[PDB]
RNA sequence: ACGAGACUCUGGCAUGCUAACUAGUUACGCGACCCCGGUCGGCGUAACUUCUUAGAGGGACAAGUGGCGUUCAGCCACCCGAGAUUGAGCAAUAACAGGUCUGUGAUGCCCUUAGAUGUCCGGGGCUGCACGCGCGCUACACUGACUGGCUCAGCGUGUGCCUACCCUACGCCGGCAGGCGCGGGUAACCCGUUGAACCCCAUUCGUGAUGGGGAUCGGGGAUUGCAAUUAUUC
């Protein structure tokens, strides 16, 4: 109850990163990338869970069940528009694109307008803006 | 009215009325003498009095 | 600078010296219980409801960004 | 150096580089005999009461 | 520039003014522009009664 | 500060000296004679007046004025 | 009752004030007895039309401060609200007895200043501003990246500076400020 | 025996989302686990029986000036979008959202379609809006 | 039967002179008169820069042309207000008669 | 049978409270919402000077209620109190004498200036230049 | 003689005055709910003008008193009172080689005038970036953030002569931005009792670059227009 209850689980292993169990459930997950502080709260009502607990005290068994609603939100009638990579350039998969292959379908994008010469995709050839920006004023730390 | 404008919209181009004759006179009237003029409201009928000095001009 | 590496969750040493030894304390308020048994403001707030349905404390401000409670009747 | 307590009978005008005392005329509550200059800070009324530290330091006159 | 501006001075003056201020300004006798400025009489400049009391053209 | 100027000084010595036996000593009833013998377009002029005259007053109960 | 008059359930009476000179500008009793320290306000338009403003309403209006708190004066009287329901249950005394006795033990009787500072003294309303200064600006700071609240940390100054315990912000401030007008005079 | 103006209104919500938990005929939606309340909210509300609490927020809104359209509802659950770096400005509730409560209100009967526009509570949806308020004050005396 | 007049101006005293004249003709003809129903007057705001250029301190104009206007209402037909409004009138005045 | 109403007034930065006087029992609310249930509750002493400045004896015979709109939060609290405590005060000087009408004003006198006379102070206008009233922009050299 | 003042607007003050079915108030007649009495922006009328609007006058002048001063101009205080300095526009003589010839059908002079510095179209640029400065916005948190809940505004504007384009209610569809439908408003009439935030009330977080902060950047979806690629905005 308000002491530490047994086997306890300090810190997770989930998609090869860290998950502190001393933060509590909705923000802990937020670690993984691709996954924020809005989705965490309804992949946490899509498994039945008391977002009151910490990450540390929570059972085994229905973590594992989360797991499977993040790769495969499609099944348990997670909306299209929730995601973050809908409609995917090759194959059009709407998907929520998780850590490891969040920081892999960034450098597959990239170079994918650079292949074409892109307008867009020069800007992060050439380390710019690309957004519209004045870059006049701005960008002087990372840009010596 | 037909287009039924606002007073706003009213007034503002009556006012821009006025400010068309008094450019419009000093243009042309100002060899015979010009000294503004006074625009009266009638229905149906709408007289404006040219004040100026040579009337005979 | 100086990290103040609170407890999430108590343990049985801290449990031991929160029913003997915080109702005995004359202010009572989950900032104060927050910095002599190290713990986090959550497991401060969760930590006196009890108390209070317990009897061992009792309530004289009850506020949304602010709470304190005391000791009981001396008598 | 005992407290003393002395209380405004007059204020005389303003000094200071920049006009921020008050140059006052003080007489001692405990004696109403000895009196002296003392230049003030802050806003002072007529008759509150002041606490000078020391009794000896007269105030000079402009 | 000179004899007209005391022409339309003493003109008023005899029709009832008050008081005039004539000012004409621009390059007269040489390059630099210089800017006559005659007045008479009586006169006010600031306030609510300028608004009637004189006319500015 | 509040110091009359010479239009309200001037306006209001000619009044004592065509109109001392009418008016009085207090502001209230003297305010309305001044409406009367003189012609102000104001009223914030009636009153600036109007209460010069009865300054006046308090001075000539104790002698004469220049 | 028309007859006494509580700060909500606080007594007004029975707060004695121990120095002559400073009890001319200490509007807390038998007259100037409010139950809440938020007057609509008329204290700013004559020179010393602050000397009757009440001393708790002097504190509230002291604490709004540092942008975003600006202009927010309900929050700040639910503080000292807070505030004075903790100080009776700390020292268990009356909490205006304790703000009286802060704002005493807090006041610089001299100050030095440009006239080569010759150390001259306060008049007793400079004191009074003085003292909700500094007790104030040290609950800022003593609250400002701090899990303790700030209705605990002005219970704190004042209940400090009431004893001159010379830990508290407005204590430590104070007496640096009688030392170099003792130094330089 | 009193209404619901001379009841708390913190404490009477709450008492009317229970008594729209005690029928449990509400038919509420599908999304009510995944949608969020304004383009100026940034996460779902933390209570889970939201839509009971607001169904109730609307009612005794009802009360208080009937005739409230959808885009009355959006104006009153308008919130501070705190914008980042540009300055905050008002924004709107969500209609949807705002139109599912009395979508469901006019199916139980307890509101219904106002003359020229409007949504204005039935007869005896206003007996029961006296009814609990009067527990309420039963509570605390 | 009930018939309106709805005045209109920029300038005050030229319309509170032919304003209380619609009563002192109408009371001459002793019929039934509401009184003139002054409705909040607007203002028409208009604010500039002094300056035709973009040089020197910012400066601006505060320019107004408020205007006013008055509602009488009357209970005489259609025949009789042709006489008493057609009468001492002033150029800056805009009168407008509804039937309904 | 004959109705001994007066409606007083009372005015603040924008927000104007009109109460309304009446003879019966004692009630006193605004808007329907009696004066123990108005927000913010951090100032509820406020709307209880006038009961607890006379006494709660003094309205027994009156009951009173106010139409308030326009103004701020704070600003119609004060709006409330110079209504009803200058509503009873007007009640008291035309259905009985003024030696219950000045008992009650010098009372009110002195505890505060503000439940009898209404605060003059309306919000200064912008001037161009300057955010605010008398605040001007930020002036660069160089 | 000018300027200052005076003057004009504005700010509050007059249960007195002029009057409102485009504004309200109080009664009354029902209606709905709860226990004679209470609530009701739910429903129509005969009085009223405190509240609304805006007209006319009124009120403040250092007027009274107490000190000070040539006891003159006047200062300071106090009583009484809505004010015992509200804010603003207006604004002199002479001058600056201040700015504007890109405001002009104000304009001298010079240049150009058919392969045009005229005009018009297409596209780009006016944003481009080692760097320097200025006016700012958001921030750096617990006097906070978040999520519910409650509850208060005042300035205005709104269907355009050319000109093709208004402000918006209600009801459905949609996570949202939005869309489809039928209405009112040329406006104290409809938006609209402008349910504005802050604040308040109650949750959650707990001093951690943290649920502080939202830059940067990826994917997707709608609206504006002939067209948004250098991301129009959302």
């Amino acid at each position: 109850s308000l002491v530490i209850p047994e086997k306890f689980q300090h810190i997770l292993r989930v998609l090869n990163t860290n998950i502190d169990g001393r933060r509590k459930i909705a923000f802990a997950i937020t670690a993984i990338k691709g996954v924020g502080r809005r989705y965490a709260h309804v992949v946490l009502r899509k498994a039945d869970i008391d977002l009151t607990k910490r990450a540390g005290e929570l059972t085994e068994d229905e973590v594992e069940r989360v797991i499977t609603i993040m790769q495969n939100p499609r099944q348990y009638k997670i909306p299209d528009w929730f995601l973050n990579r809908q409609k995917d350039v090759k194959d059009g998969k709407y998907s929520q694109v998780l850590a490891n292959g969040l920081d892999n379908k960034l450098r597959e994008d990239l170079e994918r307008l650079k292949k074409i010469r892109a307008h867009r995709g020069l800007r992060h050839f050439w380390g710019l803006r690309v957004r519209g920006q004045h870059t006049k004023t701005t960008g002087r730390r990372g840009r010596t | 009215m037909a287009v039924q404008i606002s007073k706003k919209r009213k007034f503002v181009a009556d006012g821009i009325f006025k400010a068309e004759l008094n450019e419009f006179l000093t243009r042309e009237l100002a060899e015979d003498g010009y000294s503004g003029v006074e625009v009266r409201v009638t229905p149906t009928r709408t007289e404006i009095i040219i004040l100026a000095t040579r009337t005979q001009n | 600078r100086d990290k103040l590496n609170n407890l999430v969750l108590f343990d049985k040493a801290t449990y031991d010296k929160l029913c003997k030894e915080v109702p005995n304390y004359k202010l009572i308020t989950p900032a104060v219980v927050s910095e002599r048994l190290k713990i986090r403001g959550s497991l401060a707030r969760a930590a006196l409801q009890e108390l209070l349905s317990k009897g061992l404390i009792k309530l004289v401000s009850k506020h949304r960004a602010q709470v304190i409670y005391t000791r009981n009747t001396k008598g | 150096q005992p407290i003393k307590l002395a209380r405004v009978t007059k204020v005389l005008g303003r000094t200071g580089s920049q006009g921020q005392c008050t140059q006052v005329r003080v007489e001692f509550m405990d004696d109403t005999s000895r009196s002296i200059i003392r230049n003030v800070k802050g806003p002072v009324r007529e008759g509150d009461v002041l606490t000078l530290l020391e009794s000896e330091r007269e105030a000079r006159r402009l | 520039v000179r004899r007209a501006c005391y022409g339309v001075l003493r003109f008023i003056m005899e029709s009832g003014a008050k008081g005039c201020e004539v000012v004409v300004s621009g390059k007269l006798r040489g390059q630099r522009a210089k800017s006559m400025k005659f007045v008479d009489g009586l006169m006010i400049h600031s306030g609510d009664p300028v608004n009637y009391y004189v006319d500015t053209a | 500060g509040r110091v009359r100027t010479k239009t309200v000084k001037k306006a209001a010595r000619v009044i004592i000296e065509k109109y001392y036996t009418r008016l009085g000593n207090d502001f209230h009833t003297n305010k309305r004679v001044c409406e009367e013998i003189a012609i102000i377009p104001s009223k914030k002029l009636r009153n600036k007046i109007a209460g010069y005259v009865t300054h006046l007053m308090k001075r000539i109960q104790r002698g004469p004025v220049r | 009752t028309p007859d006494i008059k509580l700060f909500g359930k606080w007594s007004t009476d029975d707060v004695q004030i121990n120095d002559i000179s400073l009890q001319d500008y200490i509007a807390v009793k038998e007259k100037y007895a409010k139950y809440l320290p938020h007057s609509a306000g008329r204290y700013a338009a004559k020179r010393f039309r602050k000397a009757q403003c009440p001393i708790v309403e002097r504190l509230t209006n002291s604490m709004m401060m540092h942008g975003r708190n600006n202009g927010k004066k309900l929050m700040t009287v639910r503080i000292v609200k807070h505030a004075f329901e903790i100080i009776h249950l700390l020292t268990g005394e009356n909490p205006l007895q304790v703000l009286v006795n802060a704002i005493i033990n807090s006041g610089p009787r001299e100050d030095s200043t440009r006239i080569r500072r010759q150390a001259v003294d306060v008049s007793p309303l400079r004191r009074v501003n003085q003292a909700i200064w500094l007790l104030c600006t040290g609950a800022r700071e003593a609250a400002f990246r701090n899990i303790k609240t700030i209705a605990e940390c002005l219970a704190d100054e004042l209940i400090n500076a009431a004893k001159g315990s010379s830990n508290s912000y407005a204590i430590k401030k104070k007496d640096e400020l009688e030392r170099v007008a003792k130094s330089n005079r | 025996g009193v209404t619901v103006k001379d009841v708390n209104q913190q404490e009477f919500v709450r008492a009317l989302a229970a008594f729209l938990k005690k029928s449990g005929k509400l038919k509420v939606p599908e999304w009510v686990d995944t949608v969020k309340l304004a383009k100026h909210k940034e996460l779902a509300p933390y209570d889970e029986n939201w839509f009971y609490t607001r169904a109730a927020s609307t009612a005794r809104h009802l009360y208080l000036r009937g005739g409230a359209g959808v885009g009355s509802m959006t104006k009153i659950y308008g919130g501070r979008q705190r914008n980042g770096v540009m300055p905050s400005h008002f924004s709107r509730g969500s209609k949807s959202v705002a139109r599912r409560v009395l979508q469901a209100l006019e199916g139980l009967k307890m509101v219904e379609k106002d003359q020229d526009g409007g949504r204005k509570l039935t007869p005896q949806g206003q007996r029961d809006l006296d009814r609990i308020a009067g527990q309420v004050a039963a509570a605390k005396k | 039967h009930r018939i309106r007049i709805t005045l209109t101006s920029r300038n005050v005293k030229s319309l509170e002179k032919v304003c209380a004249d619609l009563i002192r003709g109408a009371k001459e003809k002793n019929l039934k008169v509401k009184g003139p129903v002054r409705m909040p007057t607007k203002t028409l705001r208009i604010t500039t820069r002094k300056t035709p250029c973009g040089e020197g301190s910012k400066t601006w104009d505060r320019f107004q042309m408020r205007i006013h206007k008055r509602l009488i209402d009357l209970h005489s037909p259609s025949e009789i207000v042709k006489q008493i409004t057609s009468i001492s009138i002033e150029p800056g005045v805009e009168v407008e008669v509804t039937i309904a | 049978g004959p109705l001994q109403s007066v409606q007083v007034f009372g005015r603040k930065k924008t927000a104007t409270a009109v109460a309304h006087c009446k003879r019966g029992n004692g009630l006193i609310k605004v808007n329907g919402r009696p004066l123990e249930m108005i927000e913010p509750r951090t100032l509820q002493y406020k709307l209880l000077e006038p009961v607890l400045l006379l006494g709660k004896e003094r309205f027994a015979g009156v009951d009173i209620r106010v139409r308030v709109k326009g103004g701020g939060h704070v600003a119609q609290i004060y709006a409330i109190r110079q209504s009803i405590s200058k509503a009873l005060v007007a009640y008291y000087q035309k259905y009985v004498d003024e030696a219950s009408k000045k008992e009650i004003k010098d009372i009110l006198i002195q505890y505060d200036r503000t439940l009898l006379v209404a605060d003059p102070r309306r919000c200064e206008s912008k001037k161009f230049g300057g955010p605010g009233a008398r605040a001007r922009y930020q002036k660069s050299y160089r």
